[PDB]
DNA sequence: CCACCCCCTTTTATAGCCCT
DNA sequence: GGGCTATAAAAGGGGGTGG
């Protein structure tokens, strides 16, 4: 959803103004990058998700909590 | 002739001619929201009647959400009393009704394919882009939204008697395009 | 974000109930990470409003080369969908045409009832 | 411990106030059991106190006072008045243009004290709500000691004089954090010994800024019993009236309303009648001044409302605010005068809310000739044409505009006229020659009420010549609609005028029986059906009307499905039993279909004992709709329990048991468990027991016969074994 | 260097289709 | 119960091209 990405970004006071073209482009880019990274973790196999975060230097930014 | 259209929204403009402190008003009132990056005005709301006014700097106010005409002026005068209660010199210089949104229900269904044909240069109808055509009446300056079901909406009139005159002109046009 | 939107995409062997709530928490965290870096990108160019071009530079700095290619192609497809969404007569001469259309329709209306 | 987790999760994730309310109520009840985890409770409760949601703050404070049974507070209070230029608002002001990790039990009380002067208003309002709860259960103390800040007074005093945060959400404005601070100051006053607090707050009323006076008035609005210098406080309270700030006159008049005024009463009226005569478009202070005026005329009955100043109370009847309309009718209730009598009849015809007009209707039923003639002309007028400006004293944009009457509709306009018409019937009425379409429908009833203390149907075309409504609509489509007669037509006036025509024909024919049957079928308005039936019953009492052929068709009216006749039986109720037609029902099969719609009217009277055979016949055909009507009577409920306990009918019980009294529910606990263990209707017997278990703790009704009352006492004591 | 647009937000009725 | 698309009207700050 487009408005779901817009309501979350405008919620924080530090962000403030967010364009219509920026919210729409990120809505498809974030969902596609997450489904491709989660799909690779399924190909390797709960414990396999933590293994995928250590295997990729790029996916090392995530899995910081819970 | 027929039934009378019932209005739901009234937009108004009030001039206060005074440099208003957006931060002070937003920090003093609980019912007022503000975000400088998102918007350049303080958004204040009233419970009785349910109205929302956009308070900009240099004493420029836009009252929206009122159902009736008197209610829009009665709300504007209440918003002016709030600003004056904060220490600012409030003045009710002018009041202008800018938009009157009305909704009218007609029992018979409309075939928009026919009306868009006769008013080819007045209407722009798309099937899946938006349900309904964009009717544009030159004088009175009123933009009407006609739907297949029957319920229509009139918006753009600055005077109340304009929507009543526009309905009496659009009703016989809706009959032939059944 | 809604969890069902991420759950349907992840399902398309059964995935775990505890992992279904964890993947959604990771999905919401990825959005806050891309937006925070973009907020720094808008501030670096002194622009108050978050631009689509500023958001694209934030994706490259994070470490997503494959995601940047999909963003540039989807934006062009979105621009073509937004762009796709002469009578000659003056304001007074076009008024006479419409007022005739109101008068003609009233006469047909009278003939009916 | 697992249950505590289930509580605060709901208290933070839930979207409804109702769910959070029961969750908070469940925790504050079993708080005696979960006492072991008091640091965890206080840990999660702190978030509720510091929540941006106004609801969560009062729920959070509620759990704290439920923990105050364990703690013991201190009596060291430092009363110091210090003036600082630092103003407290909603935020730091950094958003536009240091909470500690609470794990120790003493961490909570050390942080909430610091929060009393935090930059965020919701953190302060939360902290003052927490403190007010601590001193609410101070009497019921414990052993563990907690030393509250002795600087608490200086914190409250500072908040009242420095905080400049208000809420203009509604016409009556309030300071959220300053109100919670003023209320705390009231709750800690008995704990403080000899002080100057009560006098100091009177000094706030003379402060230049209205926000300081507002804090002064609200504090005294809590310490109104602790004041000993009543003569000194009232002196300023009278002067506080006629203030530029609308909220200052509102609070002052409301506080002066509690204090008795006998010495300077005339000085009060001078300021009260001045605010009304000021003629200000929007005023909140007007409703409070009228409440203060009522006190002067009630305590001192010698005085009366001036004639010249009576002209100022007239536009109050058409005020948009209901709180103003409520006070006016509560002020002129004792006094009776022709001048106000006209305006009271104008509220009945125009004003939307029925709550405020019922207050007016009762005054009329408690009468001069001039008003009877004046209002009979407005009722006689057409419903499609709105009310006239110069004819009415009070004016409103609704009921007077062509577009305005379309919003209320034909049914509402007639209802307002019919309600006023019932008040005219009570006192004597003089017949007048002045007549107007719907003028003959009211004048024919007016002449009939006159006759109580008939002209036949004339040519159908004669009404088209005299009336205005029939004249505009075509007779070619009107006759075709009459010849159908039900089938609707494309024309917009054929259907509404057919209802107006049927109304006029049945009313002129009154007392009539053949024209009255079709009236109850097509009449869109329900209030007129109550007025028409109010006539019939008055004639049956004086034995002027003879209705049997109409009564026979009226019974078959509800039995068929025509709900219109229901309006007649609501008026003519208990009288139907005493009538000879009641014997005829004891043979008709439609009685089950009839009483399925008219049971609520005969169940309210004690004469339900005579209709006892219908309950027996309702137990036979097992039609819950009729049985649920008798459950309202304990005698018919007791007779049912004796039948249900002997012969169990699970599929019927779940639909009748909960409609009856919840005092007989513990009698069914033992036989229902027998069915579930024995797999006898397990699905249904478990569903019906699921209704009984929550209503088990219900208080036993002492009105029950010793036959069943002793059984309930014997069964509840058995289940009490645990 | 400001003018002309364009974007952004507030409210409101209207409506199938789709999703939570 | 919200998102999708669309209309009118005021306002004013922030942007990209033009005379």
């Amino acid at each position: 959803p487009i408005s779901r990405l817009k309501r979350i970004m405008q919620l924080n006071e530090d962000i403030g103004k967010i364009g219509a073209s920026v919210p729409v482009v990120a809505s498809k880019a974030i969902e596609m990058f997450l489904t491709e990274i989660v799909g690779l973790t399924l190909k390797e196999a709960s414990e396999f998700i933590i293994r995928a975060t250590e295997s990729d230097p790029k996916f090392a930014f995530l899995k910081n909590m819970e | 002739s027929g039934i009378i259209p019932t209005l739901q929204n009234v937009v108004a403009t009030v001039n206060l001619s005074c440099k208003l402190d957006l931060k002070n008003i937003a920090l003093r009132a609980r019912n007022a929201e503000y975000n400088p990056k998102r918007f350049a005005a303080v958004i204040m709301r009233i419970r009785e009647p349910k109205t929302t006014a956009l308070i900009f700097a240099s004493g420029k106010m836009v009252i929206t959400g009122a159902k009736s005409e008197k209610s829009s002026r009665m709300a504007a005068q209440r918003y002016a009393k709030i600003i004056h209660k904060l220490g600012f010199n409030a003045t009710f210089d002018d009041f202008k009704i800018q938009n009157i949104v009305s909704s009218c229900d007609i029992k018979f269904s409309i075939r928009l394919e026919g009306l868009a044909y006769a008013h080819s240069n007045y209407c722009s109808y798309e099937p899946e882009l938006f349900p309904g055509l964009i009717y544009r009446m030159v004088k009175p300056k009123i933009v009407l939204l006609i739907f297949v079901s029957g319920k229509i909406v009139l918006t753009g009139a600055k005077v109340r008697d304009d929507i009543y005159q526009a309905f009496n002109n659009i009703y016989p046009v809706l009959i032939q395009h059944r | 974000l809604p969890k069902a939107t991420v759950d349907k995409m992840v399902s398309s062997s059964v995935v775990p109930k505890e992992s279904k709530e964890i993947f959604q928490n990771a999905c919401i965290y990825f959005l806050n990470m891309l937006t925070l870096e973009a907020n720094k990108a808008c501030e670096e160019e002194k622009k108050k409003t978050i631009s689509y071009e500023h958001v694209y530079k934030a994706l490259k700095n994070l470490g997503f080369e494959s995601y940047v290619e999909s963003c540039m192609k989807e934006h062009e497809n979105y621009e073509s969908y937004i762009k796709q969404k002469d009578s000659g007569l003056t304001m007074e001469e076009l008024h006479s045409q419409q007022i005739k259309l109101f008068q003609n329709a009233k006469l047909q209306f009278e003939r009916s009832f | 411990m697992n249950r505590l987790e289930k509580f605060f999760t709901t208290l933070n994730t839930a979207q409804s106030k109702v769910l959070k309310g029961y969750t908070t109520d469940e925790l504050v009840s079993q708080i005696k059991e979960y006492v072991d985890f008091t640091p965890y409770i206080l840990k999660q409760t702190y978030r509720l106190l510091c929540g941006q949601a106004s609801e969560d703050r009062r729920n959070g404070a509620r759990i704290l006072r439920s923990l105050m049974f364990q703690f013991k507070l201190v009596t060291d209070f430092k009363i110091e008045y210090k003036e600082s230029s630092s103003i407290y608002l909603s935020s730091t002001g950094e958003q536009f243009n240091d909470e500690r990790p609470i794990e120790n039990v003493l961490d909570f009380f050390e942080q909430i004290s610091d929060n009393l002067l935090s930059y965020e208003w919701y953190k302060r309002h939360g902290a003052f709500l927490a403190f007010a709860a601590m001193f609410s259960e101070i009497d019921n103390g414990g052993d563990i000691q907690i030393r509250v800040d002795s600087k608490l007074f200086s914190k409250i005093y500072e908040i009242l004089v420095t905080d400049k945060f208000n809420d203009f959400v509604d016409d009556r404005t309030v300071a959220p954090v300053r109100d919670a601070a003023a209320y705390l100051l009231s709750r800690i006053y008995p704990l403080i010994g000899p002080n100057d607090i009560i006098e100091q707050l009177v000094g706030f009323l003379d402060s230049g800024d209205w926000q300081v006076q507002f804090s002064g008035l609200i504090a005294l609005g809590y310490l109104k019993e602790f004041v000993e210098d009543k003569d000194g406080l009232c002196r300023k309270l009278v002067s506080l009236l006629s203030s530029p700030d609308e909220d200052i006159k509102l609070l002052s008049a409301e506080l002066l309303c509690h204090f008795p005024i006998t010495d300077s009463l005339d000085l009060v009226l001078e300021k009260c009648w001045k605010n009304i005569e000021s003629e200000e478009l929007i005023s909140v202070s007007k409703t409070s001044n009228l409440s203060l005026l009522t006190k002067i005329y009630r305590e001192n009955p010698e005085l009366s409302i001036p004639p010249e100043r009576l002209k100022d109370i007239f536009p109050c009847f058409t005020s948009p605010v209901p709180e103003v309309r409520t006070s006016i009718l509560n002020m002129v209730k004792n006094l009776s005068e022709e001048s106000i009598d006209f305006l009271v009849a104008e509220v009945v015809l125009i004003e939307e809310k029925d709550e405020i007009r019922e207050m007016a209707i009762k005054l009329l039923k408690k009468l001069p000739k001039n008003l009877i003639l004046h209002f009979m002309n407005v009722i006689g007028g057409s419903l499609y044409e709105p009310y006239s400006e110069d004819d009415f004293v009070s004016y409103e944009d609704l009921y007077f505009t062509k577009s305005g009457i379309n919003v209320v509709g034909k049914d509402e306009i007639l209802k307002n006229r019919c309600l006023l018409f019932e008040c005219i019937m009570k006192s004597g009425l003089p017949d007048l020659q002045s007549t107007i379409t719907t003028s003959r429908t009211f004048i024919s009833l007016y002449r009939s009420v006159q006759a109580l203390v008939p002209a036949n149907i004339e040519e159908l075309e004669y009404y088209f010549d005299r009336c205005k409504d029939l004249k505009m609509a075509p007779l070619k489509e009107f006759k075709k609609k009459l010849s159908a007669p039900g089938i609707r037509s494309i024309h917009p006036m054929v259907d509404p005028l057919y209802s107006d025509y049927t109304r006029m024909v049945a009313s002129i024919e009154f007392p009539g029986l053949e024209r009255a049957t079709a009236l109850f079928e097509v009449e869109t308005c329900k209030q007129f059906l109550h007025l028409f039936s109010k006539m019939i019953t008055e004639y049956y009492d004086a034995e002027k009307i003879s209705i049997d052929n109409f009564l026979l068709k009226a019974y078959e009216g509800l039995a068929s499905g025509k709900d219109g006749f229901l309006s007649f039986f609501e008026v003519f109720n208990t009288r139907l039993l005493a009538h000879s037609f009641f014997h005829k029902i004891g043979s008709l099969e439609n009685r089950l279909d009839f009483f399925s719609k008219t049971i609520h009217i005969y169940t309210k009277t004690s004469q339900i004992q005579k209709i006892g055979f219908v309950f027996d016949d309702a137990l036979r055909e097992k039609n819950i709709t009729v049985i649920n009507g008798f459950m309202r009577s304990l005698e018919f409920n007791e007779k049912f329990v004796r039948k249900a306990l002997e012969d169990l009918d699970v599929e019927l019980l779940d639909a009748v048991l909960m409609s009856g009294d919840h005092s007989f529910n513990p009698l069914f606990v033992k036989p229902l468990l027998r069915n579930i263990s024995g797999n006898i209707d397990r699905e249904a017997s478990s569903k019906v027991l699921s209704k009984v278990i929550p209503t088990l703790g219900f208080s036993t009704n002492t009105k029950i016969s010793k036959d069943l009352l002793e059984m309930i006492e014997r069964e509840k004591k058995s289940l009490e074994s645990l």
